[PDB]
This record gives structure tokens, C-alpha cells and sequence, in this order.
RNA sequence: AACGCGACGAUACUACCCGCACGUUGUAGACGUAUAAGAAUAGGCUCCGGCCUCGUAUCCUAGCAGGCGAUUCCUCCGCCGGCCUCGAAGUGGCCGUCGGUAAUUCGCGUAUUGCAAUUUAGACACGCGCGGGAUCAAAUCCUUUGCAGACGACUUAGAUGUG
């Protein structure tokens, strides 16, 4: 139907700098920084406010105007990441092979891994490396309980979903073996 | 029979091309990458195996054992490539002074009559300036290329045939900097290389030669029957051949005299 | 010296005969002249003379060079193609080679 | 449809002795020209009454030309068109400037979106809006909206197509 | 709170806007009548400049950074000719660097053979102190 | 049964290639560099350090 | 479906002579069988609600009818 | 405007494919000289897959009896598979197709006598001007990698090279602009005014 | 790839190379065949002043088809040397010598081609010329071999040698 004109908002902390390029944002803050590509959405940036980001097009569809939806949800995240964090906490459980998970920091690529040892009496060691930026803690405050935590919920959760798929029964009954590694708890580190 | 074979004819030349050498990285440390030899023929052995899990564990077999005379390779050059979008090119050749003989039986197809003048103005200029044509020639190689070559070749006089010609062949150097492989070569000029150096005992190593030769034959026996496709007769044998994984159970000396 | 030219003609290229899909008429050729993009341009070449310049083997009177006479006769299309006839149809080899278009007779 | 131009059209049954001075019937044609307008005269006669171009008479043909053509308007068009299924109801409104170019952005409308024909379009009324609150479809509304502004994003120039080789890459800015 | 963005800076359509068309004048956007349609009206005393009031596309149209101020929406040409003449439009168009292009191409499209000559020799002249100066940087 | 080209075959095959395979042929090439070593061992135009030129269908004919 | 990396053999979209030829005939008949059948044999929806004056109209239609009864 | 110039390089890069064959099969056959560089960076309208499908496909061609001879030579090169474009818009088994096909020229990439060359620009194919902005496209290098091109890393390296060469070249280019700016100020000041008033008057 | 390409060795004749001298020498077609950033297109460039639809731009552009002297100058162009640089199918920069040079100005020539007739002019390649440098080779046949073989073709050996 080609709307003239639709616009969204974003409210920026008074703790955070904000620097948008052609389509490229950075956010900076007390945690860190954050960098994502935007040239494949069409949107004109602008500030409206002391801290107020803008966000607008012109002659778009419905699709498009839509679109402005994803990227004021996804800049907002980067905003809480950089702010307040995100954590996913993951428990694994078993019946009768306790599951050894091993956390390592690698000097060389600067990424945590995690080693599953001992899967339902499976001797292949199940190796997987994390996002950058990620880092993985066994919880001394709960059992069998690993914490990812970081700046990016893209890298975060990303890397909490390859652990589950890789610890996953195959030829079994779904109903009888309940081992696996399972998220339990989204939120933020703050 | 197979297709991946499927042009049927002779080899195109005699002694048959490498066609790939292992892919290199800096990292290593220098080295060369291939030999050449000369067939002798086969023996019996007996192994004390040790594998694990084998029936024959801890036992004596009997096997097959192929023995390839190898003289010592005499290194006479070296050749620098560059990388191209249309894929690899040859730069720059540098040979030595004092080439043997038998080399240049290989740069003539009557050696019995010529006047024998191969590489004698490239012997000048080793001593033309203060050899400034064979430096810049190396420099060229060390600030362009991307791989590196080296040509050596056998001797005939060591092994029991009746030719005199060499076999000249290019040997990549892998493991290492552009600069450091050309200091290589060029120290390696007018030197015998063995194959105590090349290859070393218990290695599986890869075997290149041209295959026996049967002349003309008819689906009896070319394909083993009881468009390409269709079996039809032709030439079998003299074709080209890479065999894979062949252990290397003993390097002679020859000087040994219990070998 | 002076380091300039001496070229008091237009350029031009010689694209095809007048046809159709199928049927050509090598009397009539079509020219492409240098900076021309409507009938408007065109108008102002008409009339005149066009000179096809080659080259032959044999001298003949004094010269290895030889010349087809022509005159523009009307725009073609709305591109400034224009048509051209020759005192002799030009070659069917010369699809592409370059012609001289020159400014008499001039009513400027 | 063309350069369309509004008529009206008088025409009336030809006088006979049972019935001198006739009916006198009108009507409002938008046709390309003169000899149309007659032929969508008689064309809409014969469906409504028994009178046709042979026992018909054409009593006067003007040209009704726009009071205000340079004053945006809004216009409304109510109209039947004809489909595979049948006869339909459309009520379509237009932001143009004279009553000729709202049918005739009407006819490329109704051409584009259901690919009808000018024998299939039924014109019934066309209305001039008086007041902004008569104005009913969202596309209208927001070009009546108030302190109306708005950029241009990505126009691309306008390059001689003789041009066939430039030397710097164009922009779309401006 | 810091925000540092720099993505775009067009110019708006809106009442009150000069355009230039393709034939050279101007016109002054009165009332939009879609997204690629505009009324406008160029009550300018240039014969150059004058543009009768009409539908104009925006296709054929160039926005110039010139916006009369406060031109009411619907504005008939007596009141555009009074806010033209106020905010001395002509004048604000004759220092823009579109009006000084459009007049250097019309000066150099309007030269005779004997001013081209002069053109050429002027240039060699004025070239001769140039290269003495960049032979001494 | 699995192909030679099966993704399960190949990455078992790479953690033998790192961890077994690996530091023995980087074992016997160090033996074999040494011995290579030690057999091999055993103006600016002037000098050639300047790289000069030696002694066309990529460019129409201009 | 893999379709993308292997693709099946294509349906070919240049039209026969032959095929064109009967589509031809087959129309025709099929309009010969549906003026037979329509031979042998055995509404107004209004003004649209969304019409801003359908009351102004309405009252035309109530006017002219009482001319009309009283003329009659 | 229109104009005979001895070659014209385009620069292949932002280019629809078949925008720019039939451009430039027109100008061979008009008698006009064209090296494009850059094939690597063309554009084709569409999702990748599409163009990978349309490949696919064109793989599945090959004759039965014998395909080294008259088989579909299925070339993997960007290069290539521009030019395969342009041949199918000559009639290239004529001897006029003939002589418009070797009036061109086609690489990978910008050889080194074409990199000190201006490379000329096509807007009539130009996929920033020509296509919706939230249209898909595909780069005829991507689809050359995945159907068999071996020298995408030695280009993309080479490329590397050349515009750390040209960083160089524009440093001392800005420095001449520079230096002509100020040579221009200094001659302004010891001109003949009437040379820069009759100038002016002429727009030059 | 027997009509795709690279590196190297030796290249007797002829003439392999250098200089300049001309061709009834051949062309899918010279006539200023002048012009390098990269990158984005819902953004860029910059001298940081500001600038951007626009290559209708910039350079070059005058003189018997284009002299000799003067003043004025280190303005522009070109050839050879030294130092370096340029490998994707390989070149440009700096310095120096020499030569030419309306940037301002000047003295003396052009006629008759008769009122137009391609303005025979460029480039690469191919030849013939001199007068100068340089060079002193291979392959096939024949005999032989059997790692090869229907015939061709292929691996070899025939010059004093571990033949």
C-alpha cells in the first residue's frame, strides 16, 4: 500500500555510547563491545532525543515497515548485553554414568571448550568450542549445573544449544533414557 | 572396467609424472619430497609382526618384498614457480656449473655425433661479472615466487643397464620460507643426496611408474568380460600408475656388504 | 611545430544494409556518426558527402588508396542512425569499419 | 482509455404522430472523442429503454470541461465490473485534479489490479469530496494528513541511454 | 547518554519547496498531490525562471535547498508571487552552485570560432603562471 | 555400512591425524631435515641484488 | 527434494505444432457443447456501505418516487 | 554522449550479467574494442540458488557417445561464464561473429596493463540503479567457487595487492591536488586582470 | 587442448643482434585512437574551508602537413646513461647530458593544387638494403636394443669408452 512514513524508538542508558555508521552499530559500555551489520535492511537512523535512537523508513510495504521490528528488538539487545549481560544456566542429568564435563580455556583462538566424558557409558569424548566471548563456569553453588554467560545472546544461547545437540540418545527409547544436557534458566548476569 | 581410467591408451612419456606434491606449510622444516629408482626385482622376507588385534600377532609371516636400486641423486638445479589466475607458472630455472655428462645425454637424441656444446655459455656466466646474472636469477625466485623446485638427477654408471642416459626430474622442497628452501638449493648444487636422507625406514611412501606393456588385445582380456563404455579392443598396458601406501621395510647402504 | 590536428571531418561506422529480419538491400547502408542521438542531430548532416577510405594492393595513379563516394540521405530510427547511398554499395566485409563524414556542402 | 474528455450526450426517439416532442433522455460520457460517445450513448440506451440508433435522433453533444483544473480534488467512483464469477460492487477513490483523470487513473487501476476491460467497467458515480472526513480509504488519508512531508530515497538519475559508457559511478541521493 | 549517527540528509517535498525542472525554471511546490506528483506554481519575473502553475512530476523535478518559509497549503498565485518577491527567491537561486554550473554551461555553449580561439590563448597565458608557480612548489 | 567419504569416517580419521599419526611423522622429519642439513652443510646492479629485467596477447595492438 | 544440486530433465515449455493444433479443436467444441447445452435449457446489490453518500442518494431515490406518484 | 575510442575496459564489478552482454555485443559488432575486468564481481538478478540451479542444470547436458568431442565444454571460469553470455547474443558462426568475438576481452581480475587503465562504467546494467532495493542477488565468483573455479584465493589475494598499490597511488595524487590548488592561488595574484575577467565572461 | 600457455639449453646456413634506409609488403579498418584510487548507493569526498544530479568534465589544443635569429626562460616534450623499481600475460620513477620548444614580442617566405576530388602521413608485423657486431648446431634415415611393438610409434646404444 506503500505507507509514507513509519518510525520506532529506542531508549539508550545514560551509561552507553552509541555510534551507528552507513549501517554498522557499535555499542560500547560497562561490560564491553558490541558490533553488528545492518546493510540488509533499508532503515534511516537519527536521533531524536538527548537518548533516543530513531529509526524510520520511506515508502515501504508492510514488509518492510515490519521489518523495523527485528532491528528495534535487536539493537535493544545489544543495549542489555552490554548493560546488564545474559546468562543461560544448563543442567545435565543421568540414571546410572555420571557425566564428567570438563571446562578448558584455550591460550591459542581465546575460546572456553567443553569436553562430555562418559555419556550413557560412551567412551568418545564429545568436544565443542564456544563462541567467542562466551565463557563457561561449573556452578559450585548447585549438582551438575554449568553456567554460559556473556555480552551477545546470539553467542550465548547459540553456544548453550550446541551442547544440548550433542549430547542427544540415538536408537533408543525417548520415553526410558533421560539423559542430557538441558537449558533450565534464561536471564541476565545483573 | 573403470571408468576413472578410461582413456586406454600408452603413456605419454616413459618415466610419468608426479602430478602432486604434498601440500606445504612454513612451519616445517625443510625438505624434499621425492626420489627416483630403479627396479630390481622381488624377494622373500620373514616379519616378526607385532599388530594388535591380528591373528598373526606376535608371529612370523612370509611376505612379498620389492627391491629399487637407488643410486645417489646428484642435484643440479632449481626452479621457482608463481602463483597465477590461470594457475601455476615457471619463472625462473637457475642450473649449476660443471653439469655431468650423463644429464646432457638427456638434452640430445644423438649424443654419438654432436659436439657436445649444451649449458657451456651458461658455465660463463658464473664468472662473467662475479656471477651477477646467477644472483639476480635467485633474487627473483626469493621475492616472487611462491614454490620451489629442485632438479637432480641418477646416475647410470652405478646400476647394471646398458643405457648412459639420466633421468632428470624436479623435486619440490616443502616445510619453510620462500628464502630459506633457495639457500637450500643453491647449497645443494653439484651434491649426491641418498636415500638415507630423502626417505626414512617404516613409512608408507607413494609409487609412480609406467606399468608393463601388452600390446594390441581384445575385451578377453583389456576388460575381463565373460561409446566408451562399450568394451571394445585396444591397447592394455604402458599406462601411467600411482600406487598408494607401499611400507618401506629396509633402506641399504651398499657399503654395508651385510645387507 | 604546431603539435595539433588536421581532421575536418566527422567520424562515422558503418553498421549494416537496410533490411528486415531476412531480406537485405545493400543500395541503402546505415551509418552510425560520431555524437548523434536523435533525428534532430541528424537532421543537420543531411546531404552531406560520406567517403569510404581503404586499402588495395596495386598502385594505379599514383596512390594505393581508393575511395566510394555517398551522401546522406535521411535520419533512420530515432537513435541518429542515419541512411547513406553510395555511387556503389559499400562491401559487406566493411560491417564495423569507420567511414568520413564531411561538412560540404555546407548551408551553415 | 486515452485522453479521455467528458460529454454530455442529449439524444432522443425519433417524433412520430402518437408521440411528438419525446422523452429527451441525458447522459455523462467519458469517451476518447465525438463518434465514441455516441456509440456508448446508444450502447446504454438500448439496456435501459427501446431506443436505438435507427429510430434515434442525437440532439446535442458538449464538452463539460473542468471548473477548477488546477485545484487538487479527492474523488470517489462507484462502479460494477464483470468477472468470470460475475457482477461486482467497487467503491475506489482517487486524489487527482480533474474529473477526467480520476477515471482515467481509474481504468489503469481497475486494468492492473483485476485486469478489467473498458467493455466490462460500469461507471456510476463520480464525486467530488467535499470535506477530508468523506474521505474513507487509508491510501487517501494519508495524503491528506496533516504538515505532509517526505524524502526521496534512492532516485536514481536520469542518464542519457546514448550514454553507454560513463566514467564515475552514479548516486542515488539526489 | 552518547549517540553518534550519521546516516542520511535528504531534502523534503512539502509546501513552500523550489524546484528546478528539466527545462531550466523554477516552481514552488504548493500542494502534494501524491508520492511522485506535486502542484506548483513559478510566479518568478525571470522569463527564465517562470513556470506557469500546474502538475509538475517529481521525476522531472530537482529539489533546491530554497523553502519559502511559512506558503500556506493551496496558496493561489497571488500569494506565491508575494512570498517569492519577500523572500527574494531569485536572488537566494542566482548564488546556488546549481544556477552558477547552468550559467558557465551557457557561456561556454554560446561561444563563436574567433571566441574559442581567444579562449584557448587566454588559457595559455594564465596556464604559463600557473606551471612558473607549481615549478616553485 | 559406512562410505570412505561418510562425515562421522572423516572426523575420526582428523582426530588420528592430530593426536597419533601427527607427532610421528613431525618425529621423523626432524631426523630427516638434520640429515639434509648436514649434507647441504658439508653496486646493487652489480652485485645482482637489484632485480632487473633478464636479457602479447593481453594488450590489443596499440 | 534435492532439487537445486540435482535437477530432474526439465519440462519443456516450447509448444508442438501437433498439441496446438488440437488445444484449438478442443476449445472449439467445448464452446459448440455450452451453446448446445445453454440451447436446450430446462439482482441489483445496491450502493456500497462504504459510499459516503448513500443518504443523499437515498433521498433522491424517495424524492423522485413521490414526483413519481404524484405525476401518476 | 557517443563516442569511438580505441578500447574500452569495463570494470565488471556492480554489473547485472546479461545487462551487460548484450551492451557489449552490440559494440563488437558495431566495430568496437571492449576488455572487461573483474568477472568475479558481476551480479545475477535473483537468490544464489537459482543461479546455482540454472548451473546444475546446465551441467546435466552432456552428449552421450563421446564428451570430449561436441559436448557442452561446461566452463567453471567467471571469465568464462560472462563470455558464454556474449556469445550466445553473436552470430558467432558467421565470420562477422567471428571478428566481433576476438575484438574482445575478458579477465579475472585486472591484469597489470588494465590496472593503470580507467575502467568505464555501464549505467544501462549498473545493479544499484537497475534492480528494487529489496531484491535478491548472487556474485558470479560465489557460483564459480562451488561449480569448480580453483583461483578464488590467488585472485582475492592479487586483488589485495593491487589496492595496497593504489593507496599509494592516490597519496600522491591527493599531493598533486594539493600542490595545483595552491600553484592556482599564487598565479591568480600575478595575472593580467583582463586575462581573468575576459575568462570569466567566457565561463572558463 | 595434436590451432592453450610458461621456463631453459644449443642454435651451422641463411643472416642471430645493433644503427638507420626504403618498401607496387600484409591488416575485420589510425587520424588528439590522451584520462589508474578504493568503496558506499537509506550515502560519500575533502586541502577540514567546504563540496557532490550532470565526463555538456580535465589535459592537450596557434606557426610552409608547420624555418632561421633576437629578447625572455628554466615552461613543455624527446633520446641515451647511473641508481632503483615493475612478475596476474612483467615497467615506471628520480637524477644527469644532449636536442627541440610562441610562456610575451618580432623581421622574411607561402600565390599557379587554377571553384571540390582520401588530407597517400599512424601502428604492429613482414621483406629488401648497407655498415658494424656476433656464431661455428642439430634432427631424421642407417646399424643396434627389447623396459616396447600389427606397421608406425616408444626405452636405448653407435665419435676411443666403466664403449
Amino acid at each position: 500500500m506503500r505507507y509514507i512514513h513509519s518510525e520506532e524508538t529506542i531508549p539508550v542508558p545514560e551509561n552507553l555510547k552509541v555510534s551507528i555508521k552507513s549501517r554498522l552499530v557499535t555499542v560500547e559500555g560497562p561490560r564491553g563491545k558490541l558490533q553488528k551489520d545492518l546493510s540488509h535492511i533499508a532503515v534511516n537512523f537519527s536521533v531524536v532525543k538527548k537518548g533516543v535512537i530513531g529509526l524510520e523508513i520511506h515508502h515501504g510495504s508492510r514488509k518492510d515497515v515490519a521489518a523495523l521490528r527485528t532491528v528495534r528488538t535487536i539493537i535493544n539487545n545489544m543495549i542489555i548485553g552490554v548493560t546488564k549481560g545474559f546468562k543461560y544456566k544448563m543442567r545435565y542429568v543421568y540414571a546410572h554414568f555420571p557425566i564428567n564435563v570438563n571446562v578448558e580455556k584455550n591460550a591459542e583462538t581465546g575460546c572456553y571448550e567443553v569436553e562430555i566424558r562418559n555419556f550413557i557409558g560412551e567412551k568418545i569424548v564429545r568436544k565443542v568450542v564456544m563462541a567467542p566471548g562466551v565463557e563457561v563456569e561449573i556452578s559450585k553453588a548447585q549438582k551438575d549445573e554449568l553456567i554460559l554467560s556473556g555480552n551477545s545472546l546470539e553467542a550465548v544461547s547459540q553456544s548453550a544449544a550446541d551442547i544440548q545437540q550433542i549430547c542427544k540418545v540415538r536408537n533408543k527409547d525417548i520415553r526410558k533414557f533421560l539423559d542430557g544436557i538441558y537449558v533450565s534458566e534464561k536471564g541476565n548476569i545483573v | 572396467g573403470s571408468l576413472a581410467f578410461l582413456p586406454r591408451k600408452r603413456a605419454a612419456r616413459h618415466r610419468g609424472r608426479v602430478k602432486s606434491f604434498p601440500k606445504d606449510d612454513p612451519k616445517k622444516p625443510v625438505h624434499l619430497t621425492a626420489a627416483m629408482g630403479y627396479k630390481a626385482g622381488m624377494t622373500t622376507i620373514v616379519r616378526d609382526l607385532d599388530r594388535p588385534g591380528a591373528k598373526a600377532h606376535k608371529k612370523e609371516v612370509v611376505e612379498a618384498v620389492t627391491i629399487i636400486d637407488c643410486p645417489p641423486m646428484v642435484v643440479v638445479g632449481l626452479v621457482g614457480y608463481i602463483e597465477t589466475p590461470r594457475g601455476l607458472r615457471s619463472l625462473t630455472t637457475v642450473w649449476a656449473e660443471h653439469l655431468s655428462d650423463e644429464v646432457k645425454r638427456r638434452f640430445y637424441k644423438n649424443w654419438y655425433k654432436s659436439k657436445k656444446k649444451a649449458f657451456t655459455k651458461y658455465a660463463k656466466k658464473y664468472a662473467e661479472n662475479n656471477g651477477a646474472s646467477i644472483t639476480r636469477e635467485l633474487e627473483r625466485i626469493k621475492k616472487y615466487c611462491t614454490v620451489v623446485r629442485v632438479l637432480a638427477h641418477t646416475q647410470i654408471r652405478k646400476t647394471p643397464l646398458k643405457q648412459k642416459k639420466a633421468h632428470l626430474m624436479e623435486i619440490q622442497i616443502n616445510g619453510g620460507s620462500v628464502a630459506d628452501k633457495v639457500e637450500f638449493g643453491r647449497s645443494l648444487f653439484e651434491k649426491p643426496v641418498t636415500i638415507d636422507t630423502i626417505f626414512e625406514k617404516d613409512e608408507m611412501i607413494d609409487v609412480i611408474a609406467v606399468t608393463k606393456g601388452h600390446g594390441f588385445v581384445g575385451v578377453t582380456a583389456r576388460w575381463g568380460t565373460k561409446q566408451w563404455t562399450v568394451a571394445r579392443a585396444g591397447q592394455m598396458g604402458y599406462h601411467h600408475r600411482t600406487s598408494v601406501n607401499h611400507k618401506i621395510y629396509r633402506i641399504g647402504k651398499g657399503d654395508d656388504e651385510a645387507n | 611545430p604546431s603539435e595539433a590536428g588536421h581532421r575536418l571531418y566527422v567520424k562515422g561506422r558503418h553498421l549494416s544494409y537496410q533490411r528486415g529480419r531476412r531480406n537485405t538491400h545493400p543500395k541503402t547502408s546505415l551509418i552510425k556518426i560520431e555524437g548523434v542521438d536523435d533525428t534532430a542531430a541528424a537532421n543537420f548532416y543531411l546531404g552531406k558527402r560520406v567517403a569510404y577510405v581503404y586499402r588495395a594492393q596495386k598502385e594505379v595513379r599514383g596512390t594505393k588508396i581508393r575511395v566510394i563516394w555517398g551522401k546522406i540521405t535521411r535520419p533512420h530510427g530515432n537513435s541518429g542512425v542515419v541512411r547513406a547511398k553510395f555511387t556503389h554499395p559499400l562491401p559487406a566485409r566493411s560491417f564495423g569499419a569507420s567511414v568520413r563524414i564531411m561538412l560540404y556542402p555546407s548551408s551553415i | 482509455m486515452g485522453r479521455l474528455q467528458e460529454y454530455q450526450v442529449i439524444g432522443r426517439h425519433l417524433p412520430t404522430e402518437a408521440n411528438p416532442n419525446p422523452a429527451l433522455y441525458r447522459m455523462r460520457i467519458f469517451a476518447p472523442n465525438e463518434v465514441v460517445a455516441k456509440s456508448r450513448f446508444w450502447y446504454f440506451l438500448r439496456g435501459l429503454k427501446k431506443v436505438k440508433k435507427a429510430t434515434g435522433e442525437i440532439v446535442s453533444v458538449n464538452v463539460i470541461s473542468e471548473k477548477h483544473p488546477l485545484k487538487v480534488k479527492n474523488f470517489g467512483i462507484w462502479l460494477r465490473y464483470d468477472s468470470r464469477s460475475g457482477t461486482h460492487n467497487m467503491y475506489k477513490e482517487y486524489r487527482e485534479t480533474s474529473r477526467v483523470a480520476a477515471v482515467e487513473a481509474m481504468y489503469a487501476d481497475m486494468a492492473a489490479r483485476h485486469r478489467a476491460r473498458f467493455r466490462s467497467i460500469h461507471i456510476l458515480k463520480v464525486v467530488e469530496l467535499e470535506k477530508t472526513e468523506d474521505v474513507k480509504r487509508p491510501y487517501i488519508k494519508q495524503l491528506v494528513a496533516k504538515n505532509l512531508s517526505f524524502p526521496l530515497p534512492h532516485r536514481v538519475p536520469k542518464i542519457s541511454t546514448k550514454k553507454i559508457f560513463s566514467a564515475k559511478r552514479p548516486s542515488t541521493f539526489s | 547518554a552518547e549517540i553518534n549517527v550519521e546516516a542520511t540528509s535528504w531534502r523534503r517535498v512539502e509546501v513552500g519547496r523550489v524546484l528546478k525542472l528539466e527545462n531550466g525554471s523554477l516552481a514552488a511546490i504548493v500542494e502534494i498531490i501524491d508520492h511522485k506528483r506535486v502542484l506548483a506554481d513559478g510566479p518568478s519575473s525571470d522569463p527564465k525562471l517562470a513556470t506557469p502553475r500546474g502538475i509538475v512530476p517529481l521525476s522531472r523535478a530537482l529539489l533546491t535547498p530554497i523553502v519559502i518559509p511559512k506558503l500556506p497549503r493551496g496558496a493561489r498565485t497571488g500569494a506565491v508571487k508575494k512570498a517569492w518577491e519577500a523572500y527574494g527567491v531569485d536572488a537566494k537561486w542566482k548564488e546556488t552552485n546549481w544556477a552558477k554550473k547552468q550559467l558557465q554551461q551557457e557561456r561556454r555553449q554560446s561561444l563563436t570560432d574567433f571566441d574559442r580561439f581567444k579562449v584557448m590563448r587566454l588559457k595559455k597565458q594564465r596556464r604559463f603562471e600557473e606551471r612558473k608557480a607549481l615549478a616553485k612548489i | 555400512a559406512k562410505s570412505a567419504r561418510a562425515s562421522r569416517i572423516k572426523e575420526n580419521h582428523q582426530r588420528f591425524k592430530k593426536n597419533i599419526a601427527g607427532p610421528v611423522e613431525a618425529a621423523r622429519l626432524e631426523r630427516l631435515s638434520a640429515k639434509l642439513m648436514a649434507i647441504a652443510q658439508a653496486s646493487g646492479v652489480k652485485s645482482g641484488k637489484s632485480i632487473g629485467r633478464k636479457d602479447s596477447s593481453i594488450v590489443f595492438p596499440m | 527434494a534435492g532439487t537445486i544440486n540435482k535437477p530432474k530433465k526439465p519440462t519443456s515449455k516450447r509448444k508442438t505444432t501437433r498439441l496446438r493444433a488440437k488445444i484449438s479443436k478442443r476449445a472449439a467444441e467445448k464452446k459448440r457443447k455450452e451453446r448446445k447445452l445453454a440451447r436446450k435449457n430446462p439482482k441489483d446489490p445496491g450502493i456500497p456501505n462504504l459510499f459516503p453518500y448513500k443518504e443523499r442518494l437515498l433521498q433522491q431515490r424517495e424524492e423522485e418516487r413521490i414526483r413519481r406518484k404524484e405525476e401518476l | 554522449m557517443s563516442s569511438f575510442e580505441s578500447v574500452v575496459v569495463i570494470d565488471g564489478k556492480g554489473h547485472l550479467l546479461g545487462r551487460l552482454a548484450s551492451i557489449v555485443a552490440k559494440q563488437l559488432l558495431s566495430g568496437q574494442k571492449i576488455v572487461v575486468v573483474r568477472c568475479e564481481a558481476l551480479n545475477i538478478s535473483g537468490e544464489f540458488f537459482r543461479a546455482k540451479l540454472k548451473y546444475h542444470a546446465y551441467l546435466r547436458k552432456m552428449t552421450r557417445y563421446n564428451p570430449t568431442r561436441g559436448g557442452p565444454f561446461h566452463f567453471r571460469a567467471p571469465s568464462r561464464i560472462f563470455y558464454k553470455a556474449v556469445r550466445g547474443m553473436i552470430p558467432h558462426k558467421t565470420a562477422r561473429g567471428a571478428a566481433a568475438l576476438e575484438r574482445l576481452k575478458v579477465f579475472e581480475g585486472v591484469p597489470p596493463p588494465y590496472d593503470k587503465k580507467k575502467k568505464m562504467v555501464v549505467p544501462q546494467a549498473l545493479r544499484v540503479l537497475r534492480l528494487q532495493p529489496g531484491r535478491k542477488y548472487c556474485t558470479v565468483g560465489r557460483l564459480s567457487h562451488e561449480v569448480g573455479w580453483k583461483y578464488q584465493d590467488v585472485v582475492a589475494r592479487l586483488e589485495e595487492r593491487r589496492k595496497a598499490k593504489g593507496a599509494a597511488y592516490y597519496e600522491r595524487k591527493k599531493l598533486a591536488a594539493r600542490q595545483l590548488s595552491e600553484a592556482k592561488k599564487a598565479a591568480a595574484a600575478k595575472v593580467d586582470p583582463k586575462v581573468s575577467e575576459a575568462l570569466a565572461a567566457y565561463g572558463y
